[PDB]
């Protein structure tokens, strides 16, 4: 018993909850992938001067 | 005599069950302090668990 308690107790300590790490993903990917559309954006910036000339 | 070895037998067991409840070198219940205080709000505030000596 003394064994089972100290390795549900490291447990508590290490062991990371799942579902919140799922949602995370999810925000997260989402995240990405608008900031690859915005660094997109920022890169087509520099098109209109082209146009002056 | 018999009953006398049996009894001396089970107060050790008690002995050696209750000094080896430990957590990370803590102990609530071995009666080694008075007291645990756990961190309780962002303030710095803390839960109190008083100690109990088994």
């Amino acid at each position: 018993k003394l064994q089972d308690s100290l390795d549900a107790g490291v447990g508590n300590l290490v062991d990371a909850d799942l579902a919140k790490e799922s949602a995370k993903l999810q925000s997260l990917q989402t995240k990405q992938q608008l900031g690859v559309q915005a660094l997109s954006i920022a890169n087509s910036s520099s098109s209109a001067i082209l146009s002056l000339f | 005599n018999a009953l006398k070895s049996d009894f001396d037998s089970l107060r050790d067991q008690i002995t050696k069950a209750a000094s080896n409840a430990k957590f990370n070198g803590v102990s609530i219940a071995n009666g080694s302090t008075a007291k645990l205080t756990f961190l309780a709000n962002s303030d710095g505030s803390g839960f109190t668990v008083t100690a109990k000596t088994l």
